[PDB]
């Protein structure tokens, strides 16, 4: 730790007038941890293992000197870029834990260093578990492969997981099919702050959490990196929604295009508007209304609202196509 | 099923202090003696090593004996020393003088009755008593003489229980005392008659463990005694925790000893790795088994590669599959088939315990019955024959009162032990 | 109607946990012993009675004892999840183990425990009105299972007499091994078991490990998997008592059809649709496919190859959606095969059973859900190979009197080794004579 | 699916530093062996396995050993930034250098260190399940690279046998030179490499200096630039194992396609879009331009002119956005050219590979970012001119025994010089005979 302060004499040692070798702590004058006749600063003997100690400290001041800058090795110049990033994080202990480390209290063998083991807390929670208690609990209480390190692979896997979660959940089911993806898209749009239709990692996380999907920050980092095509870590809402709809089969496309071509010929100048669709639809023929579980007026009202357009808006083929890909997601 | 511990002499008291630190840590006992653990699984077998004091406290079932109180004052001053019961410390007023005859005959018979009284008071308190465990050095004075005296008396008084010993034996390279061969020879003669199971440790082997495997720059006796405390506390783990295949000291003896004189065993403990390397290699059953059979990791100077295994036992701690254990033991037996005695169809017993030591995912302790134990005794007998022909220091022992005939009997008995191991080494089906 | 289960030692108690888990989940008893009251049930039902009895308050309690000499495993059962299901008297535990010594269990220590066990079994047998046998689970490799199992079977055989005793023993695997002294304990167990058992189902661990590696996709199996497979087998065998079916099979019919001579009661086992959930949706599982499966040695739960011997009798139990005509077509196809051979004195080699209840699926389990299953128990001379190898290992050790001082010191005569070894030699000759085709007749 | 890297001496370790920098940055492993949380989410992948193995805690550690007789370069690795990436046992260092003496490395000093190296490689190779070759980096001009590289390759070749060994070797350039004794060491090295290597790639520093002056605009290059170019070449050759592609090329296919006779295994290497950022934005870089580029001698990384010989085989690796039809059209256009000639016994002269992963960009690097690249290794008789010049320099020095007393003092017979010189003379005659324009029918 900085400045030592755990290699120094303790008050109990001073009061008891303790000597050196019973505990072999080199702090008294004239005694020092000599490896090969020299200090650990010199590369002789067992310096590598002594430098691997949990309580090791090197006397390097944080404020640097001039000759360190002047005297550099070619290897240091080659590998300095990674060193600057690698020096950001390091484990730290308080003083009581350092006292425990120096006194080497709880160890299976003399060289066992449990404080340097990153899996210690899960070991502690995992301790004192018996085979039967794990294997004989209460019986009531108890994926397409994707290959490659490419970010596109990660994005595809995450998209598939999200789609499966939405199918099993099915929030916001309406009287007319096609409201799940609409709710997800609206939730994403609501958390945009700028107005240009792009999102970053944190807003993507908040939006997908509001939409009902359980995620984490690394998931959103991977997704935004995978779906990025212009190098700015911005996520386009249109692109992600198009990927959430998925690949479309041929029969559904054929029916959609046939219905659109039929509707085109019944209008003037081949321009179709939304009130045409509202007037011409035959809502009382669905299986959900003839069986007797959804009223016809409610179904028509649900259909009219899902377009998110005024009654005089021009409905192109793109809007019709997108609307009925959204609806096919539930059938 | 309760064990009673006896700690004798300087080495025994020092090893005991580290052992009782390890046991108190594993069961979450504070150095004040208060239970502070975090699972009920710790409490249901606390009786095995601890006695119950009234409010919070637990007290450890151990007898401390020494001829000069210097060690007792050192152990009472240690970090866990307060836990020990005051009435369990028995001491005299003058040292053993590194002399077997003094320790056995003059101050031994004077003190031994008060020790037997304490051991009986401790023994009769158990609801069911398991074997005794003894720690002592063979090279010393009070450890060898009074320890073997006490062992003989307890074997007279409790012949149906188990007798287990951990014993320190003189290194081949540097002596700490000039008269080591006499004390060692007399003690091995007493042990081979009296003991049920005996473990032997060379300090040189612990130094080689530390330097080659752990790469310690400046090891101390605390490290050696920590390794020893680790194996001793490991052998009993299946006695005191649940597991898929429970085991017991008597079950170990039944599987390890083919004939009643062949009860001297080698020890090892597997997860050992240097502070720099531990981040680089995960624990797994192949790694533990390969280190476990490497002679570098065995705690005696004789190496298995010059002998053959009659029998071995491995106790595994942790949650792991049984198939991997069984197939590893089969693969080691099949690939190295010349090193296993052929008239026994399967030499390895396995046992599995769910709860590893804290901060390790898995561990195994290994007990081995190998004919290479004959090499240590032969070397000690050589040094004895060089000293005895010239009566090099014999007047001390004769002045205490010993007959020279004891030395010739003890030499003959050790030579017969070496011969019996050598004959089974070179035995054949015919 | 009723059956009493006796569980001995470590393997028997751990297998008991899986068995009672299955019987609870199949009948629907909760871990606290109370069935879900629901709204109502239209007609009154009784199938549980084979394994459970109800109190006047409607709690269920099971007809079993757990016997051990060491406390740890039974105390583990006592502290587990099923604490309230078992009656506390049923869980019997001693102070100290038999330390892999048959002699300690039989002579010294089990003699103290047997009278408590016999008093509990008597109290169970008094609370029955159509008891039709004992089922026993134990391992012969350990000390208490062999010694106390033999002593208790002897006492049961004197007190109860003619009542049947069916054992599901776990014998030592042919190259996987766990303890050094296994041959002595298995020989001495088998000597007592020869006189005092009606049908011995023999199981090995190496076969169930192979089965879980090959068919299921488990690289690192553990005993809970093996015990769940054994539990499935036991549920299949006892289903004939408990549910409606086309062709029921009472436990006395197994002994009548499967056992030709009173010593020839060692049998082999095999279970067909061991399959994982991912494999299960790519394949149909028709009657003829699972019937073809049960005769391959890759399906067996014991380590022996039946192509090196001759079958004497087979009993085939089908449960689930099966029609008798498909069973008949399958058996006729098996009969056509040239690598399956029957001794010429057994022309009508097969017994069939057909039950409507499909196998239950356990929440943590590894088997898939399937509409039909078949289970086989069969008597074959290939079981001689299992003994000859144990006896050879015994001869190897006994030539040097290996470890013998433990057995003689704890109270057993040296003579006891030679009698048992000669009895197993006679068992080898029984399998030689029974397997002989014909003599020199005119 | 796996490869093990062995780095020897100064050039091989310094080139290794650039290689492992690149492989880390390409996969995304941090300098401390970890991998960030977003690379390991959503998909589960194995491509690292060719070069890294993971511990059970998820740390990555690389499959390499570093061998040197002097401490300084390995101590630079031990104290640098990548300290935590490498396992400390893998970094092996001796006490003192081989002092430009082949004899000191091979006979006296390497004999002490070689058994540790073999033990580390064995411990690595046992923890593998699809090892598919050894990659070796060394220079033949220095003492330890020649002597210890030969000794280690001999031992590896006896112990591992048939497994392939591919070497990247820096030979002495035809007029830039750094030490006097280079001809002796290069001849003696080449004698060992003939028997114990499957393909040998030849490099000259003078060519990479020319390439860095001509294509890039760097007047004053240093070893880090050359080592980064070499690292790019190695990444191009090993990319076929690690990423998806249209036409994969396994490391055994290189050896099958490139080597016509067992001695004729020395290949030339070149790389196409070495280009600066200012030129890169002035030009399109279609497939046909880079295919035409790889055949110009200004693109080569070895100082030889291929116009003085005939090609026997070429292997062209395309990585990035390329479609096979343009590769076919390009190869047909190359085949049309009159200054490119193939031996008449090799009619089907080309092997192609196409991989989708584009080349990675290193933060301090000098290459531009480009959508596609091609790398070529080719076998040609022109290589015989390099050996003839080495032999002339050897003959000049050896006629007067100019330095031989050092070699004789460190343990070598004078005879070994003449043996090696006669073997390399036979290699020259092999390249004369194999290259024969035509044989007569009579
Ligand atoms: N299949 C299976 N085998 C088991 C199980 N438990 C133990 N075994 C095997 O049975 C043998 C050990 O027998 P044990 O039941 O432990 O012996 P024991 O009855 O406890 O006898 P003692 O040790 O004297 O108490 C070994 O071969 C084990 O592999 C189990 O749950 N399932
Ligand atoms: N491309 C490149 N060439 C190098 C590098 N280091 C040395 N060389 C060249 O390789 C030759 C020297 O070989 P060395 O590697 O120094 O010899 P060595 O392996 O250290 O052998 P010893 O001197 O005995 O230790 C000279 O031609 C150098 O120009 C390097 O880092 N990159
Ligand atoms: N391993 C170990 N050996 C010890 C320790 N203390 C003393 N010894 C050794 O034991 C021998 C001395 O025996 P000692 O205990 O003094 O005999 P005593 O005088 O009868 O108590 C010497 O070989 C010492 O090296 C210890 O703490 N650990
Ligand atoms: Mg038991
Ligand atoms: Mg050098």
């Amino acid at each position: 730790m900085i400045g030592g302060q755990h290699k120094k004499e303790r008050i109990s040692e001073r009061l008891q007038n303790c000597q050196n070798q019973p505990k072999n702590r080199c702090y008294l004058p004239g005694t020092q941890l000599l490896t090969g006749g020299y200090s650990t600063k010199t590369l002789q003997g067992n310096w590598s293992e002594e430098r691997a100690d949990a309580g090791y400290y090197d006397g390097k001041a944080i404020v640097p000197t001039h000759l360190s800058k002047i005297w550099t090795t070619e290897y240091t110049v080659m590998t300095n870029h990674a060193m600057k990033r690698a020096q950001e994080q390091a484990p730290v202990f308080d003083q009581a834990t350092l006292v425990d480390i120096v006194d080497r209290n709880h160890r299976a063998y003399p060289t066992h260093q449990p404080h340097l083991d990153p899996q210690l807390p899960k070991l502690k929670e995992e301790a004192f578990k018996t085979t039967m208690r794990t294997s004989f609990n209460h019986p009531q209480e108890v994926v397409r492969p994707v290959i490659g390190n490419t970010p596109a692979a990660q994005a595809r896997a995450i998209i598939m997981r999200f789609r499966r979660q939405l199918l099993i959940s099915m929030e916001g089911q309406s009287a007319f099919p096609g409201n799940v993806l609409r709710q997800v898209r609206l939730a994403l749009e609501r958390n945009d702050v700028v107005g240009n239709g792009v999102l970053n990692v944190e807003e993507t996380f908040r939006g997908f959490t509001e939409a009902g999907v359980e995620t984490s920050i690394p998931e959103c980092v991977a997704l935004v990196r995978g779906l990025d095509m212009k190098g700015d870590n911005m996520l386009s809402i249109r692109k992600v929604m198009d990927e959430m709809r998925g690949e479309e089969r041929d029969r559904r496309y054929s029916i959609i295009e046939g219905v659109y071509e039929l509707l085109k010929k019944l209008c003037s100048n081949g321009v179709v508007r939304l009130h045409h669709l509202v007037d011409l639809i035959d809502v009382d023929s669905m299986e959900s209304v003839l069986n007797g579980t959804v009223s016809s007026a409610d179904a028509l009202r649900a259909f009219t609202t899902q377009w998110d357009l005024p009654l005089e808006a021009h409905i192109s083929f793109e809007t019709f196509h997108t609307f009925f890909r959204d609806s096919s997601f539930e059938l | 099923r309760e064990i009673v511990c006896v700690q004798a002499g300087q080495c025994g008291n020092q090893i005991g202090s580290k052992f009782w630190e390890v046991i108190s840590d594993e069961h979450g006992v504070d150095p004040t003696g208060t239970y502070q653990g975090d699972s009920d699984l710790q409490l249901e077998r606390i009786n095995v090593y601890f006695d119950e004091a009234t409010g919070g406290r637990y007290v450890p079932r151990s007898v401390l004996i020494d001829l000069e109180p210097g060690t007792m004052d050192s152990v009472r001053a240690g970090p866990y020393g307060q836990i020990f019961r005051p009435d369990n410390f028995i001491f005299g007023q003058s040292g053993a003088g590194n002399n077997w005859a003094k320790g056995h005959y003059t101050e031994g018979a004077e003190l031994i009755d008060s020790v037997l009284d304490v051991c009986c008071k401790e023994a009769e308190s158990c609801d069911c008593l398991q074997g005794f465990q003894i720690c002592h050095s063979l090279g010393g004075g009070t450890g060898s003489g009074m320890g073997t005296l006490l062992i003989s008396k307890l074997r007279e008084q409790y012949p149906d229980r188990i007798m287990m010993t951990f014993s320190i034996i003189p290194s081949p390279k540097v002596s700490d005392t000039v008269v080591e061969p006499y004390n060692t020879t007399l003690s091995v003669h007493q042990l081979v008659e009296n003991s049920d199971e005996s473990m032997c440790i060379d300090n040189e082997a612990l130094y080689d463990i530390c330097f080659r495997t752990l790469k310690l720059t400046t090891p101390t006796f605390g490290d050696l005694n920590h390794l020893v405390s680790a194996v001793v506390s490991g052998v009993t783990c299946c006695l005191r925790f649940p597991g898929q295949l429970n085991s017991d000291l008597r079950k170990l003896a039944v599987n390890l000893v083919p004939f009643p004189r062949l009860h001297f065993f080698m020890m090892g403990f597997a997860p050992l790795t240097s502070r720099g390397s531990q981040q680089y290699r995960g624990l797994s059953v192949p790694e533990l088994t390969q280190q476990m059979f490497d002679a570098k990791n065995m705690m005696q100077a004789a190496d298995p590669r010059h002998g053959r295994y009659l029998t071995a036992s491995a106790l595994f701690r942790g949650r792991m599959s049984t198939k991997e254990v069984d197939e590893q033991m089969l693969n080691v037996q099949n690939k190295n088939s010349s090193y296993f005695i052929e008239w026994i169809p399967n030499n390895i017993k396995s046992s599995v315990c769910d709860i590893p030591p804290k901060g390790l995912k898995m561990a195994v302790t290994f007990i081995g019955n190998n004919t290479c134990i004959q090499e240590m005794f032969r070397r000690v007998g050589e040094q004895f024959t060089l000293m005895f022909r010239r009566k090099a220091f014999l007047h001390w022992y004769t002045g205490e009162g010993m007959d020279e005939m004891e030395f010739t009997e003890a030499e003959s008995n050790m030579n017969d032990l070496v011969s019996e191991y050598q004959q089974y080494q070179d035995a054949t089906i015919e | 109607r009723e059956a009493i289960c006796i569980h001995i030692g470590q393997a028997g108690c751990q297998v008991g946990n899986a068995c009672w888990e299955l019987f609870c989940l199949e009948h629907g008893i909760q871990p606290d012993g109370a069935m879900p009251s629901d709204k109502t049930i239209g007609v009154e039902d009784d199938a549980f009675n084979t394994f459970f009895s109800e109190t006047g308050a409607g709690k269920h309690v099971p007809r079993a004892v757990f016997l051990d000499l060491e406390p740890t495993v039974v105390d583990e059962v006592r502290t587990g999840t099923y604490r309230q299901l078992f009656h506390p008297e049923q869980l019997i535990s001693g102070k100290e183990d038999a330390a892999n010594n048959y002699a300690r269990g039989h002579y010294t220590i089990g003699k103290e425990i047997v009278d408590l066990c016999l008093d509990r079994i008597r109290k169970l047998a008094d609370n029955c009105t159509g008891l039709q046998g004992f089922l026993v689970y134990h391992a012969v490799g350990g000390g208490t299972g062999s010694g106390l199992g033999a002593l208790l079977l002897e006492r049961l055989s004197v007190d109860y007499g003619k009542k049947s005793k069916l054992g599901y023993t776990v014998y030592p695997s042919p190259q996987v091994s766990t303890a050094v002294v296994e041959p002595y304990n298995s020989v001495l167990s088998t000597h007592s078991l020869l006189e005092h058992t009606d049908v011995a189902a023999m199981l090995d661990n190496e076969a169930i490990y192979d089965l879980t590696r090959r068919n299921l996709d488990i690289e690192r199996p553990t005993y809970t998997n093996l015990n769940r497979l054994i539990g499935q087998v036991v549920s299949s065998l006892t289903a004939s008592l408990r549910f409606d079916g086309a062709l029921n099979v009472d436990l006395t019919e197994f002994q009548t059809n499967l056992v030709p001579y009173p010593r020839i009661h060692f049998v082999l086992t095999s279970y067909a649709p061991v399959i994982s959930a991912e494999k299960a949706y790519h394949e149909q599982l028709s009657v003829s496919e699972i019937s073809n499966a049960v005769f391959e040695p890759a399906s067996m739960m014991t380590k022996c190859d039946p192509r090196h011997g001759k079958y004497m009798a087979c009993c085939l139990m089908y449960r689930g959606d099966v029609v008798p005509k498909d069973v008949n077509a399958a058996v006729a196809t098996i009969k056509t095969k040239r690598t399956i051979q029957f001794v010429d004195w057994s022309p009508t080699g097969f017994k069939c059973g057909i039950n409507y209840q499909p196998p239950t699926v356990v929440p943590g389990g590894d088997l898939a859900k399937v509409q039909r299953a078949v289970c086989m128990i069969a008597n074959s001379t290939a079981i001689a190979e299992v003994f000859a190898r144990i006896d050879h290992k015994f001869d190897l050790m006994y030539s040097k009197r290996a470890f013998v001082h433990w057995y003689v010191g704890e109270g057993m005569e040296e003579g006891e080794f030679s009698e048992a070894r000669e009895d197993l030699a006679a068992l080898e000759k029984d399998y030689e004579e029974v397997g002989a085709e014909s003599a020199d007749m005119d």
